[PDB]
C-alpha cells in the first residue's frame, strides 16, 4: 500500500521532487542524476548515510572518497565540453566582440576570459573546503570534551 | 504478550551469552562513547530540536 | 480455481491440532489474559459472561467441574522458531508490518545501521585480540584478567572513533597487503641456468 | 470444480504427473535454458581457444624470449632513493 | 579451490544469462550486456587459467630442480 | 602470445601496481548503491500512474481512450458484455 | 487516546468483530490473499467513465454483423 | 524432524551453530605432506608444535621478541587513505634492480613507527 | 563455547581438540537426555515439595 | 511441486504404501505415527532461497535496463543527432562500465581471489590453526 | 464521495493548472540578427513530416505481425490515433510549450517505433495475449455450434427473451418497459449465474465481515494431521 | 513520544557511563548464569506454564 | 513556526524528578501499576536487580584491590 507505507512515502514523493527540478533546465535528467548519487556520499557524511557501506572493506569513507574525485573531475569536465559544444566560435560566446584589430591583444584578453571560465568553476570548491575545516574543528572539540 | 516470561529468559540468555562471550566489553563500550556523543549532538535539531525551535 | 487448493497448502501451514474438538476443554479466556488494553475491563465481563452461559449462571457447577488450560496454545513457541527457520525473512517482515509503518527519517535509520555495524566491528576485532593473547600464552606469557583496557601502568588504544575526522586519518592494518617480498622470484634464475646446462 | 486436486484426497499417481503452476514456471526456464546452447556454447569455445594462447603467453612471461626469464622476473616500486634508504635504516 | 570457485562462479553468470536469455537477447535495452558479456567472460576466464598455468609451471620448475640439485650433492 | 595477455595476471601483480584488488571493491560498491537508488527512481513511478489514471478524471472535461482501453473494449469483452447488448439490440432495435 | 497499554498486547487493540463471539481472534488482515496470478474473466475496470468515441460504433456494427437485421442497418448507415 | 537429525549429523563435525563464532573440528590422518607448503616457514612451526612453559619472569622470550620487531614488507598501494589515492595516480613505477638480496624494501614496512604506516592502526 | 556467539574464551577448549566416547549425534541423543532427566528432576520436585 | 520430488516418490512408492494405508490407521499409536510421517504434497514446502533468487534477479535486472540503456557519448559529437549541448557526456558509459564490472563481484569476492594468497599473510594464519603470528612470518 | 478541500491544488508559479510552461529562472529570450555573431540550436521546422512518417511506421511495422487479421487492424488503427491525438486534445496548451511540443512529441513518438521495429512494445504483446484470449473463446463457440450445442451466451439471451414476456404480459396498467427494467433483471441473471461459477474469491469479504482467502481460518482448532496420497 | 530521540541518547549514555564504570563487566555476566537459568526452570510453570500445561 | 510550547520541557520535567522522585515516579507509572504481575515476578525482579548491584559492589572492591 502506497499510502501507508512510509517507507515507500518517502523515497516516492522525494524522487518525484528531484525529477520535476529537470524544468530548472540544468542539462540532461538522466545523465547527471547518477552524480547526485555519487554527491550525496560526500556531503551526506555530515548525516552518516554511509552507514551501511562500513563491512563492505576496511575504509568506512571509501565510498565518500572516490565520490569527492568523481565530483571534481566531471564538474571539470562540464565547462570543458561546453566549449567544445560552441565550437571555434567558442570566444565570442564568452567575451564578445573584440575591440582592437590587433589579434595578439585581444589573444590576451581571450585567455583572460577563458581563465574566468573556469575560475567561476574552481573557486567554489575553496566552499568546500570551509565547510571541512568547520566539520574538523567541531570533531575536535567533541572528542577532546571532558569526561571524568 | 503470551511469552512473555519465556521470551524474557531467552533474551537475557543471548545478553549472557553476549556477556559471557563478549571478555572485552568495556572496551567497546569506551570505544564507543565518542561517536555516540558526536552524531546525537549533531543530528539533534534535525530530528528532534526542529519541533521547538528555529524551523 | 484449479491449482488453488494444492498451492494454497504448499505455501502455508495449517494448525493438526483438534484442541477445541473436545468442548468441556474449550477456554473462557481466563489463560492469557491482556493487562494493559484499553478494554481491560470488556474483556473480563466477556469472560463472566461465557462462564455463566455455560452454567445457566449456577458458577457453583463451574468451582466444582474441572478446570482446563488452554491447550490450543500448547508448543506454540516451538512453532515460531520452525517458522522462523523457515523463512526468517517473512517471518520478521510480517511480524514487523504494523511497526514498518512508521517509517523513521534517513538520519535515524543511518544511525541504527552505522551503530549496529559498527559495534560488530568492535566485537570482531575484540575476537581478533582473543586470539592474540592465546598466541600470547602459547609463547610462554601467563595472562592475568583479559583484555586490553590495561588498568597498570601501560598505554591503551580505545578503538577508532566511529566519526569522520578519525576515518579519515586512521585506517586498519589489511592483513592482505603483508607480502612476501618480490625477490623470491629471483630464485626462479637458477632452474633458467639449471634447464639450458641439462640440455632441456 | 469438483475434480480439482485436494492435496488431502489425491492419488500417488496423480501427485506424480500433477504439473501445476509451480512446473509451468519451471517449462518456460528451460526453454530459456535450451535457446542458450548456442551462446554459452560459443563462449565456451572461445575459453577452449583462448586457452592455447594463453598457454603460449605464460611461458613468453616466465621464460622471456631465449629462456633466460620474461617480465616474470621484473619487479618496479614508487619508492623515492631516500625512501629506500630510509628503510634500510629501519632495518 | 580458489580456481574451482572462480570457475564455479563463471559458471554462476552463464546460469544468470541462460536464466535470462529472453530478456537479454530480444530485448534491446540489455544489448550492452549481450553484446559484452562474453568478452569480461573470457577475461575473467583467461585470469582462471593464467593463474592455474603459472601456477602448475612454477611447481614443475621447482619439482625438476630439487631433484636435479639432489644428485650433484650426493 | 602478445604481451598484452600479461593483463590477465593476479598471481605477481604485487610487482607492478597492486592497485586492481582495491578499485574493484570501490566498483561493486558503486555498483551496488547505483542499484539501490535507480531501482528505486524507476520503480517508483507506478504509485503515480496507478492514481492518476484512475482520479485524474473529471466531469468538465471529456476523458479520451487510450490504445489499452480500444483492445480491451473490442477484443476482451466477456460474455455478459456480449450477451448484454445483443439483450439490448434485440429487444429494442427489433422486438421494440 | 494515545495511552493504549503496553508495547506486547499492542497487536491486541486493532480487532473490530461484526459478530457476537467468544473468544475472538486478535490478528486483523492487512491485505487480501493474491496466491495465483490467475486472468481475471472480470472486464477491467479502466472502462469506467470514458466518453462516446469510434469504439462505440465500431463494435456496434461487429455486434449489428451478427444479426440479419443488423447487416441491412449498417451497409444502408 | 527429519531436518533435526540431518543438523545433528553435521553438528558432530561443525561443532558450533552460530556463524563468526567459532571453527569446526575434523580429526585427519597423519602423513608426510601435512603443512607440506609452510614448511619454509619458521613462526608456524612454533605455533602448532610448541606450548612454551610460562617462568616467573612472565615474559614471551627475548629471542621470539626480537625476531617479531624484523619489519615485515607492506604494499604502498593504499586507497584507504584519501592523500595516496590521489599522491598515487602520479607516482611513476621504476624498476627495482635485484641487488641481490631477498629483503629489499620496495615498499612500506609494517612497523607502526614507519613514515609511511604510521597511518595504520596496529592493535 | 560450542553455544556461545563470537566467544572470545579461546583458552576454554575452543583451540583444543575435543572429541568424546558418548553416543554420535548429539544434539538428537545425548542432549535431549539431558533434558529428560532435567524434567524429571523437576517434577519429581514439585510434586515432593508440594 | 518439482522434479525432484517426483523422483522421490517412484523410490518412495512402496514406503509410502506401507505408512499411509497400513500404518497411519492400523490402531492407536501406529495411527498416529504413520499419520505424522505421511508421504504426499509437501505442506509450506516452498523454498524461500529460489524465490529469494527470483526476487533479486529481477530487481537487479531492471536496473541493467536503465543503466545500459543510455544515449551514445560518440554520437553526442557531432551535433546532428539528438544532441547540441550535452556538458555531461563523458557520464554516459559510467553506469554501464559499472554494471558490467558487476560480473566479476562473486569471481573476485574476498582477498584470495584476487591475488596469489600463498604469498599473503592471512595464508599463514589459516594453515597455522586460524592462530595469530607476528606480521613478518613470510620473511622468517 | 470526497472532494479535493484545498482550492489551490492546480496553482503554479506559472498559473492554474500550468503544465506547458512552467516557470524557471532561464527563461527564453528573443534573439537579434544585426548583433548575433553564432549560435547553436537544435530546433528546425522538420517536426510536420517526421509526425507523419512515424504513423506510417509504426502502423505498417505493427501489421507484420498480425498475420492478416482485418478486425485486428483496424482496432489498432483506433488505438494507433489515440496516441497521435493526444496533443490536438489535451488540456495541456501543446502549442504553447517551452521549446517547442511539437518537436517533443515527435521524437517521444520515435522512441517507441525503435521498440515496434524489434517488436518489443509492451502495447504489441499485450495485443497478441488479448486477441490470443478473444480468439480462444470465438473457437470454442464454433465448435460448439458446429456440433449443434447450444452456447452459454445463447441461453441466456433466450432465457432473458421469455423473463421479459413474463414481466411485460402481468404489466397492463402501465406500457413503459424501461430500459432500466431490461438491465436489472440482466443483473440478476448474472449474478446469480457468475455465483453458480466456482470463481476465485475476488471481494475482500463475504457476507461476514471476515476475509474469504484460504488465510482467514481461525479458532476453534478441528482440522486433524495432513493425510497423505492413496494407493 | 515527543524525547524518543533525546532519551535515546540519555538511555545510551548511562548504559555507557555504566560500562566504561564496570570493568569486569564479564565477571558479572558469567556470575548471573546460573541463577537466571535456575529461577526461570523453576518458576516457570507457576507464572506461564500453568496457562497451557497440566493445571 | 515550530511548537514553542513544547521548549525546555525536558529539563522541566528533570527539575519535577529531583523535586519530589518518588511521586513523579508514581503518577508517571500508575496506568502501568494497575496490572500487577505475581509475587514470583515481583520477588525476581527485585532478586535479580539486587543481586547485579551486589556483584557490582564487589567488582568495585576488587578494583581497591587491584590498585592497591
Ligand atoms: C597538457 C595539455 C593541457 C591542455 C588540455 C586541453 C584539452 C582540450 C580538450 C578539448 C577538446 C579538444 C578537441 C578539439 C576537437 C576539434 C575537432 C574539429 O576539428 O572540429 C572542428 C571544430 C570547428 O568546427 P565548428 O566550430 O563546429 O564550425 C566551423 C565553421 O563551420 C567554420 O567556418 P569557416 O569555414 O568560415 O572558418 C574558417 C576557418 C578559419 O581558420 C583560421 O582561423 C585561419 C588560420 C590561419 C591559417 C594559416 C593561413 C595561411 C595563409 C597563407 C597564404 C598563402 C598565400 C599564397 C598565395 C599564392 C601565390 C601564388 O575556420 C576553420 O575552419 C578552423 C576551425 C577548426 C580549428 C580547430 C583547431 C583545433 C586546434 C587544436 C590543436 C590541439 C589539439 C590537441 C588535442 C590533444 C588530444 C590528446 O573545431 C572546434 O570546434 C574547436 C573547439 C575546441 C575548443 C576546446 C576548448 C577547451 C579548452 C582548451 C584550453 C583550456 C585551458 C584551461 C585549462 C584548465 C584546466 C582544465
Ligand atoms: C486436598 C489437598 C491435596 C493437596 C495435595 C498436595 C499438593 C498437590 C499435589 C498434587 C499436585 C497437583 C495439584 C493439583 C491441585 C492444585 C491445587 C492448587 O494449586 O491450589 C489452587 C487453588 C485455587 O486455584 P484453582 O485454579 O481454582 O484450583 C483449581 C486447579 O487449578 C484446577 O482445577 P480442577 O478442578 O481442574 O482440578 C481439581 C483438582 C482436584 O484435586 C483434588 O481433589 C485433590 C485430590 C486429593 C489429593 C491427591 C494428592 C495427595 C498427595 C498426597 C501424597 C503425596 C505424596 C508425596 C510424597 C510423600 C508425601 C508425604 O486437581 C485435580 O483434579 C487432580 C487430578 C489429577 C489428574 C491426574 C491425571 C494424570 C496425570 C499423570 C501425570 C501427573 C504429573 C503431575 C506432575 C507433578 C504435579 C506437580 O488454591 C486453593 O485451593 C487455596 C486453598 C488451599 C487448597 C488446599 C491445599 C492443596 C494444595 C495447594 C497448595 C496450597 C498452597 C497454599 C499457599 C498459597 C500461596 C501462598
Ligand atoms: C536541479 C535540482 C537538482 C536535482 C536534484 C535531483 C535529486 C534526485 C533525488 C532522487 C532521490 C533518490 C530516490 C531514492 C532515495 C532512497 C534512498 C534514501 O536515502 O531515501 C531516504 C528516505 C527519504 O528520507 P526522508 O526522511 O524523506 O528525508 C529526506 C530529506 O531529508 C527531506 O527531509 P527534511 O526536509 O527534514 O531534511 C532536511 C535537511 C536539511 O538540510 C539542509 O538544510 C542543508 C544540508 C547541508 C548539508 C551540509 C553538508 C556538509 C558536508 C560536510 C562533509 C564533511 C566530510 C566530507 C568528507 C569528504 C572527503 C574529504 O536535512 C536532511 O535531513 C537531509 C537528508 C540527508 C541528505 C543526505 C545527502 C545530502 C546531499 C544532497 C546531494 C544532492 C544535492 C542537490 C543540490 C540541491 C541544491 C539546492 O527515507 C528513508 O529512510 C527510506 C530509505 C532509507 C534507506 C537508507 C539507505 C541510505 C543509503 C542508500 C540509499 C540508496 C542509494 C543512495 C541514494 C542516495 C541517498 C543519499
Ligand atoms: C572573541 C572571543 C569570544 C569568546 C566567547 C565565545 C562564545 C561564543 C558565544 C556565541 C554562541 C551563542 C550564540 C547565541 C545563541 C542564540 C540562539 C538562541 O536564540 O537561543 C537558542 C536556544 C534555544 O533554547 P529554547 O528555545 O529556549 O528551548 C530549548 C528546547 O526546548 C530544548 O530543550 P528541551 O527541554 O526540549 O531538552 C533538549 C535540550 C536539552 O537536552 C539535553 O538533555 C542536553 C543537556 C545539556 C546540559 C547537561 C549536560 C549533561 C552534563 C551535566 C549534567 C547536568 C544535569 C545534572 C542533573 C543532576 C544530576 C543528579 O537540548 C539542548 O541541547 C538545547 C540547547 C539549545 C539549542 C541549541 C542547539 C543545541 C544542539 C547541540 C547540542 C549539544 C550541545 C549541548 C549544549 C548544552 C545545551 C544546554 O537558547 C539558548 O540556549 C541560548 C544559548 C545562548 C546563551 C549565551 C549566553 C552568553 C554567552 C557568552 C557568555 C560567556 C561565555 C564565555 C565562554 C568562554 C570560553 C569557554
Ligand atoms: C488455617 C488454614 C491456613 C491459614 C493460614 C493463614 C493465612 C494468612 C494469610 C496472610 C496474608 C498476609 C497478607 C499480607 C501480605 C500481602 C503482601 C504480599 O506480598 O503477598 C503477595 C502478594 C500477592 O501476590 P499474588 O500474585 O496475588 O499471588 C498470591 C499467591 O501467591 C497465590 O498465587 P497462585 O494463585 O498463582 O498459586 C500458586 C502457588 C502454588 O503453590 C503450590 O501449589 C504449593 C506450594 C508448595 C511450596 C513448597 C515449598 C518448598 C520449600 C523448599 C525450600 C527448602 C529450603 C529450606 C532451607 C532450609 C535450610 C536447611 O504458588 C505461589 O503462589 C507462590 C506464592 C509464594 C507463597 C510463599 C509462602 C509459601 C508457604 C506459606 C505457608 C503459610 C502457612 C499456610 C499453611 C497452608 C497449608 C495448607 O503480592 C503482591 O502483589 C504484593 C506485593 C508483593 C511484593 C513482593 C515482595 C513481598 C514480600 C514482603 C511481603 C510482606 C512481608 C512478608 C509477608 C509474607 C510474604 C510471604
Ligand atoms: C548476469 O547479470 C546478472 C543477473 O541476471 C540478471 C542477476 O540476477 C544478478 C544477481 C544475482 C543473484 C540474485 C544471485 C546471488 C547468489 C548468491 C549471492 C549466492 C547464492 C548461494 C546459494 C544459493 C547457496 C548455494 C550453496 C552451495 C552451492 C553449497 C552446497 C552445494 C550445493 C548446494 C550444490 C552441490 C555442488 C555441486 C558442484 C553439484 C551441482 C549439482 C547440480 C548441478 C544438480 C542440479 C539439479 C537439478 C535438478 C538442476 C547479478 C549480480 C548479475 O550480474
Ligand atoms: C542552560 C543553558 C546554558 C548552558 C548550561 C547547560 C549546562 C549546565 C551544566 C550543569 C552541570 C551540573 C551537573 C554536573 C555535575 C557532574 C559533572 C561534574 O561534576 O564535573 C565532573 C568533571 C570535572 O571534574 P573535576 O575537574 O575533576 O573536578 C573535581 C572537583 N573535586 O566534568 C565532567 O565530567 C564533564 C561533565 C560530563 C560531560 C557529559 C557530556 C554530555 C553530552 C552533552 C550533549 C547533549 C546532547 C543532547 C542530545
Amino acid at each position: 500500500n502506497p499510502n501507508t507505507e512510509e517507507n515507500t512515502i518517502d523515497s516516492d514523493y522525494l524522487a518525484a521532487s528531484g525529477t520535476v527540478e529537470a524544468e530548472k533546465e540544468i542539462t540532461s535528467i538522466d545523465d547527471y542524476l547518477g552524480l547526485v548519487f555519487a554527491i550525496a556520499y560526500v556531503f551526506g557524511v555530515f548525516f552518516y548515510v554511509h552507514g551501511w557501506t562500513s563491512m563492505l572493506s576496511h575504509a568506512v569513507l571509501l565510498l565518500s572518497c572516490y565520490s569527492i574525485i568523481i565530483m571534481f573531475l566531471f564538474i571539470l569536465g562540464m565547462p570543458t565540453l561546453l566549449l567544445y559544444d560552441f565550437g571555434i566560435f567558442f570566444l565570442a560566446y564568452l567575451k564578445g566582440a573584440g575591440k582592437y584589430i590587433s589579434s595578439v591583444a585581444e589573444m590576451m584578453f581571450d585567455y583572460t576570459a577563458c581563465l574566468v571560465f573556469y575560475i567561476r568553476i574552481l573557486a567554489q570548491w575553496i566552499r568546500v573546503v570551509l565547510m571541512v575545516v568547520t566539520f574538523i574543528s567541531l570533531s575536535h572539540y567533541v572528542s577532546d570534551f571532558d569526561i571524568t | 504478550m503470551s511469552r512473555k516470561f519465556l521470551l524474557t529468559f531467552w533474551g537475557g540468555f543471548f545478553v549472557l551469552n553476549f556477556g559471557m562471550a563478549t571478555v572485552d566489553l568495556n572496551w567497546i563500550m569506551k570505544s564507543t562513547y565518542i561517536p555516540w556523543i558526536f552524531w546525537f549532538q549533531l543530528m539533534y535539531f534535525y530530528v528532534e530540536g526542529k519541533n521547538s525551535m528555529f524551523m | 480455481s484449479l491449482h488453488e487448493k494444492m498451492q494454497t497448502d504448499y505455501l502455508w501451514v495449517k494448525d493438526h491440532s483438534q484442541a477445541d474438538s473436545w468442548a468441556k476443554a474449550r477456554t473462557h479466556g481466563y489463560n492469557y489474559i491482556a493487562h494493559t488494553v484499553p478494554n481491560k475491563k470488556e474483556r473480563y465481563e466477556m469472560i463472566w459472561r461465557s462462564m455463566g452461559k455455560s452454567t445457566d449462571w449456577e458458577l457453583e457447577k463451574f468451582r466444582l467441574g474441572k478446570k482446563f488450560p488452554d491447550r490450543g496454545n500448547k508448543r506454540r513457541w516451538f512453532k515460531n522458531l520452525f517458522r522462523l527457520i523457515k523463512n526468517p525473512m517473512g517471518y520478521i517482515f510480517w511480524k514487523t508490518y504494523k511497526a514498518r509503518l512508521a517509517k523513521p527519517s534517513l538520519i535515524v535509520t543511518s544511525m541504527f545501521i552505522g551503530f549496529t555495524l559498527g559495534f560488530i566491528k568492535l566485537k570482531a576485532q575484540s575476537i581478533a585480540y582473543s586470539k592474540k593473547q592465546y598466541a600470547t600464552l602459547r609463547a610462554g606469557k601467563n595472562i592475568e584478567g583479559s583484555g586490553q583496557v590495561h588498568f597498570g601502568y601501560h598505554d591503551q588504544k580505545w578503538g577508532m572513533p566511529a566519526i569522520p575526522m578519525f576515518q579519515l586519518m586512521y585506517y586498519e592494518l589489511p592483513g592482505n597487503s603483508i607480502v612476501v617480498n618480490p625477490c623470491r622470484n629471483q630464485n626462479y634464475r637458477l632452474y633458467f641456468e639449471m634447464r639450458k646446462k641439462l640440455g632441456i | 470444480p469438483q475434480l480439482w486436486p485436494n492435496p488431502n484426497k489425491l492419488r500417488f499417481a496423480d501427485l506424480y504427473k500433477y504439473q501445476g503452476v509451480e512446473m509451468k514456471k519451471i517449462n518456460d526456464s528451460i526453454k530459456n535454458y535450451k535457446a542458450a546452447k548456442f551462446y554459452i556454447g560459443g563462449i565456451l569455445g572461445g575459453c577452449l581457444v583462448f586457452k592455447f594462447f594463453i598457454d603460449a603467453a605464460v611461458d613468453k612471461y616466465i621464460f622471456g624470449e631465449n629462456g633466460n626469464g620474461g617480465k616474470f622476473l621484473e619487479m618496479q616500486t614508487i619508492n623515492s632513493n631516500y625512501d629506500y634508504y630510509y628503510n634500510r635504516q629501519f632495518q | 579451490a580458489t580456481a574451482l570457485y572462480k570457475s564455479s562462479a563463471l559458471a554462476g553468470n552463464l546460469f544468470l544469462y541462460a536464466y535470462n536469455y529472453n530478456n537479454f537477447t530480444a530485448n534491446i535495452r540489455l544489448r550492452t550486456m549481450r553484446y559484452l558479456f562474453p568478452v569480461v567472460s573470457l577475461a575473467i576466464f583467461g585470469n582462471i587459467y593464467w593463474d592455474y598455468r603459472s601456477q602448475l609451471v612454477k611447481v614443475n620448475l621447482f619439482d625438476e630442480y630439487i631433484q636435479a640439485r639432489a644428485q650433484e650433492l650426493v | 602470445i602478445l604481451d598484452y595477455l600479461f593483463l590477465l595476471d593476479l598471481n605477481d601483480d604485487l610487482t607492478r601496481k597492486a592497485v586492481f584488488e582495491q578499485v574493484i571493491i570501490f566498483i561493486f560498491i558503486y555498483c551496488t548503491m547505483n542499484f539501490l537508488a535507480w531501482s528505486t527512481v524507476v520503480e517508483l513511478i507506478w504509485p503515480t500512474h496507478f492514481f492518476n489514471r484512475r482520479h485524474s478524471s473529471s466531469q468538465e472535461f471529456i476523458r479520451f481512450r487510450t490504445y489499452t482501453e480500444v483492445l480491451l473494449k473490442i477484443s476482451a469483452y466477456n460474455d455478459f458484455f456480449y450477451v448484454l447488448n445483443n439483450y439490448y439490440y434485440n429487444q429494442k432495435l427489433i422486438l421494440k | 487516546t494515545l495511552q493504549w497499554g503496553s508495547l506486547a498486547e499492542r497487536p491486541m487493540v486493532d480487532r473490530v468483530m461484526s459478530t457476537s463471539t467468544w473468544p475472538v481472534p486478535y490478528y486483523q488482515r492487512l491485505f487480501k490473499a493474491y496466491p495465483i496470478r490467475e486472468k481475471k474473466d472480470k472486464m477491467s475496470l479502466l472502462l469506467s467513465d470514458i466518453d462516446i468515441d469510434d469504439t462505440n460504433w465500431y463494435q456496434a456494427k461487429d455486434f449489428l454483423r451478427g444479426s440479419f437485421r443488423g447487416r441491412q442497418i449498417v451497409d444502408y448507415v | 524432524f527429519v531436518m533435526y537429525a540431518f543438523a545433528a549429523k553435521v553438528l558432530d563435525h561443525l561443532g558450533n551453530p552460530f556463524p563468526f563464532s567459532g571453527h569446526g573440528q575434523i580429526v585427519a590422518a597423519a602423513d608426510r605432506w601435512n603443512h607440506w607448503d609452510v614448511r619454509c616457514y619458521d613462526n608456524v612451526m612454533k605455533a602448532l608444535k610448541y606450548i612454551r612453559i610460562p617462568t616467573v619472569q612472565n615474559n614471551i622470550p627475548e629471542a621470539t621478541r626480537w625476531y617479531g620487531r624484523q619489519p615485515g614488507h607492506l604494499l604502498r598501494a593504499d586507497t584507504y587513505w584519501i592523500p595516496n589515492l590521489v599522491s598515487q595516480r602520479f607516482a611513476k613505477h621504476q624498476p627495482a634492480h635485484w641487488d641481490g638480496t631477498q629483503n629489499m624494501p620496495i615498499f612500506r614496512l609494517a612497523d607502526p613507527k614507519h613514515k609511511d604506516s604510521y597511518m595504520v592502526q596496529f592493535r | 563455547n560450542s553455544a556461545l556467539i563470537g566467544s572470545e574464551n579461546q583458552s576454554d577448549s575452543m583451540n583444543e581438540l575435543n572429541t568424546n566416547f558418548s553416543m554420535t549425534y548429539y544434539i538428537l541423543t545425548v542432549l535431549p537426555g539431558k533434558f529428560i532427566y532435567w524434567i524429571y528432576e523437576i517434577l519429581h520436585t514439585f510434586f515432593v515439595v508440594c | 511441486m518439482n522434479p525432484i520430488q517426483k523422483a522421490w516418490l517412484k523410490i518412495l512408492e512402496p514406503v509410502s504404501y506401507v505408512i499411509n494405508e497400513k500404518m497411519a490407521k492400523r490402531t492407536g499409536i501406529i495411527g498416529k505415527l504413520g499419520r505424522f510421517f505421511a508421504i504426499g504434497p509437501r505442506e509450506y514446502g516452498v523454498h524461500p532461497i529460489n524465490r529469494m533468487f527470483i526476487f533479486m534477479n529481477r530487481k537487479y535486472m531492471a536496473f541493467q535496463a536503465v543503466a545500459l540503456h543510455r544515449y551514445s557519448f560518440v554520437k553526442s559529437l557531432t551535433h546532428n543527432g539528438f544532441h547540441m549541448l550535452r556538458v555531461f557526456r563523458h557520464f554516459a558509459f559510467v553506469l554501464p562500465a559499472t554494471v558490467l564490472a558487476g560480473l566479476g563481484l562473486f569471481v573476485y569476492w574476498g582477498d584470495d581471489n584476487k591475488c596469489y594468497s600463498p604469498d599473503r599473510f592471512p595464508y599463514l594464519k589459516k594453515r597455522a590453526g586460524d592462530m595469530a603470528l607476528p606480521l613478518n612470518s613470510l620473511n622468517q | 464521495g470526497y472532494k479535493i478541500r484545498n482550492k489551490s491544488i492546480f496553482w503554479t508559479r506559472a498559473g492554474w493548472k500550468n503544465n506547458w510552461h512552467p516557470k524557471n529562472f532561464n527563461a527564453p529570450r528573443p534573439s537579434y540578427g544585426e548583433f548575433t555573431m553564432g549560435i547553436r540550436c537544435r530546433n528546425d521546422h522538420h517536426s510536420f513530416l517526421r509526425y507523419v512518417q512515424t504513423y506510417r511506421n509504426m502502423s505498417r511495422h505493427c501489421k507484420q505481425y498480425f498475420l492478416g487479421d482485418k478486425q485486428l487492424e483496424e482496432t489498432f488503427i483506433l488505438g494507433l490515433r489515440s496516441l497521435f491525438l493526444v496533443p490536438y486534445d489535451s488540456q495541456c496548451l501543446t502549442d504553447q510549450i517551452k521549446h517547442g511540443g511539437e518537436r517533443r512529441f515527435v521524437d517521444q513518438l520515435d522512441r517507441d517505433f525503435e521498440l515496434i521495429s524489434y517488436n518489443t512494445h509492451p502495447y504489441q504483446l499485450f495485443t497478441y495475449t488479448v486477441r490470443n484470449e478473444h480468439l480462444a473463446w470465438k473457437n470454442e463457440q464454433y465448435e460448439k455450434i458446429q456440433k449443434g450445442e447450444k452456447t452459454f451466451e445463447q441461453e441466456l439471451l433466450d432465457y432473458l427473451d421469455e423473463q421479459v414476456l413474463a414481466e411485460k404480459a402481468k404489466l397492463r396498467d402501465g406500457q413503459n418497459f424501461s430500459i432500466e427494467r431490461m438491465t436489472e433483471i440482466a443483473l440478476h441473471v448474472f449474478r446469480k449465474a457468475r455465483a453458480g461459477k466456482v470463481r476465485p474469491a475476488q471481494d475482500v469479504r463475504g457476507p461476514d465481515g471476515n476475509v474469504n482467502d484460504f488465510l482467514e481460518q481461525r479458532r476453534p482448532f478441528e482440522h486433524p494431521n495432513p493425510t497423505g496420497v492413496t494407493h
